[PDB]
């Protein structure tokens, strides 16, 4: 008598009753004659809340009727949408056939269910399951004069399933609960989007702490190493989850795993300008001198991205301060490039050279003449870089500045006694590469000063 | 809408896989 009041408080939507009713010892799994539990008389009637405590509640969602109908076969022919997409989100197969072989999909469809029908599509429905008599959901849709059902059916046809996997959802939003029941579900924690990456990989990039410690206790890899290389340690470091980061090298990862282009997690974290982190991992043995593909080291990284800070704890934990990628830049010429004069400083302070050599020659002055960045050259000609140094073709920072119609850093070089009667290797003068370039102000300038 | 997150294409777009590559090695030669 109690399981029979238990399931009228489940079919009339009173979570109260039903919850007293668990609580006195009634049977989760109970069932009317029908064979409907309150799982499938709560679905039938759109009773969302009472459909999430009965999940939490530990009810196999699964359980099939004398029809042969699951909760998801009821509430899509109940045409309850919410519903619908809450026992998508727990877990529901939604390619499961009845007795007869009907479909949710099928379900939805003769019954012009236009919204269930696009969240089953959208989720990996297969419309091309028959039933026992070979008629199909577009068959059924078209019979019954379904028109929209129709058109979403033929337009949407074999495009498969967009949505992301449950499991992925439930760690994106952090709950614990949906996530603790599709793990009872299904045991693998490691189930795989599209895109490649595991839920621990979104629980790391959103930092949802109890969902990723949820998933590393039922067995989720730590180091788990997709085509791209990229690691929940790399997602973490990346984006500045201090804390994920932790957990992370707590359960076991690996702080030497190398991605597709060869950047460790210190060069995520480097790049990024997260100092914790790059302190974490330095102390946990992280490689300071790690090359990426281009050659570059964490601190060419830092260097780009105006982290001040990371390259100051970087030079701290004896970083090369005239480490040289590929083309031969040091963070130096790095600085220079980008214009970050601070960074600059922060080098130069502590011994980097300032007439360092890359593949043609050119040194930080010449790149920071170049790309018109004035507290850099102050910075340097302050330093002791050479005024009058030369690239591989000659060229002087003079000669970069005139070409580059950069007229402050001309008359800056000028003022200190840069001499514009130097030659390239052509025998050019900065007169010729104002004149060949069209620069009336810098070739005027120019000639006011010593030709 | 706010569910847009729910689908692979969008979480793609967010977890931003391209900021896990090196780009380029930025030379910028002078000669024209």
């Amino acid at each position: 008598d109690a399981a029979t009041s238990f399931l009228r408080a489940a079919r009339s939507g009173n979570l109260d009753k039903a919850l007293d009713h668990l609580r006195n010892g009634v049977d989760i799994n109970t069932c009317n004659q029908n064979g409907l539990n309150g799982l499938h008389l709560a679905s039938k009637e759109g009773h969302v809340k009472m459909v999430v405590e009965l999940l939490h509640k530990e009810i196999i969602l699964e359980t099939t009727t004398k029809k042969g109908n699951t909760a998801l076969h009821i509430a899509a022919l109940a045409g309850q949408d919410e519903v619908v997409r809450e026992l998508v989100n727990y877990g529901a197969n939604v390619n499961a056939q009845s007795q007869k072989g009907f479909t949710p999909l099928y379900m939805a469809a003769q019954e012009n269910h236009l919204e269930v029908v696009k969240f089953l599509l959208e989720n990996g429905a297969n419309q091309n399951v028959a039933t026992e008599d070979g008629f199909t959901p577009l068959a059924v849709a078209l019979q019954q004069g379904h028109e929209n059902v129709v058109a979403h059916l033929i337009n949407y046809g074999t495009k498969g399933k967009v949505r992301l996997p449950a499991l992925h959802i439930a760690a994106r939003n952090d709950d614990t609960r949906t996530a603790a029941v599709l793990l009872q579900n299904d045991p693998n924690p490691d189930v795989l989007s599209k895109t490649g990456f595991t839920p621990l990989h979104i629980a790391a990039h959103y930092e949802n702490l109890n969902v990723a410690q949820l998933l590393l206790n039922r067995g989720a890899s730590v180091n788990f190493t997709p085509q791209n290389g990229i690691t929940p340690l790399h997602i973490a470091s990346r984006r500045g989850n201090v804390i994920m980061v932790r957990l992370l090298l707590d359960r076991g990862a690996q702080i030497e795993t190398k991605t597709k282009d060869e950047l460790t997690p210190l060069h995520c974290a480097a790049r990024n300008g997260h100092v914790r982190i790059s302190e974490i991992l330095l102390d946990h043995g992280a490689p300071i001198q790690a090359k990426t593909k281009n050659g570059l080291s964490p601190i060419h990284m830092a260097a780009q991205g105006d982290h001040l800070d990371c390259v100051r704890l970087l030079l701290q934990y004896d970083a090369e301060i005239d480490d040289i990628t590929l083309d031969h830049l040091t963070p130096l010429h790095v600085a220079a490039h980008c214009g970050h004069h601070r960074v600059a400083k922060v080098l130069l302070d502590k011994g980097a050279k300032p007439n360092s050599r890359a593949l043609n020659g050119f040194t930080p002055l010449h790149i920071a003449c170049k790309k018109n960045h004035v507290r850099v050259m102050e910075l340097l000609l302050k330093t002791g870089a050479s005024i009058d140094a030369v690239t591989e073709s000659g060229l002087t920072p003079l000669h970069v500045a005139s070409f580059m119609g950069h007229l402050p850093i001309v008359k800056n070089l000028l003022q200190r006694g840069a001499s514009p009667n130097v030659s390239n290797v052509k025998v050019e003068t900065p007169l010729h590469m104002a004149a060949r370039a069209g620069h009336t102000e810098v070739a005027k300038y120019l000639l006011q000063n010593k030709a | 809408e706010e569910l847009q997150d729910d689908y692979e294409d969008m979480m793609e777009e967010n977890l931003e896989q391209e900021e896990y590559e090196d780009p380029d090695i930025p030379e910028s030669q002078m000669e024209e």
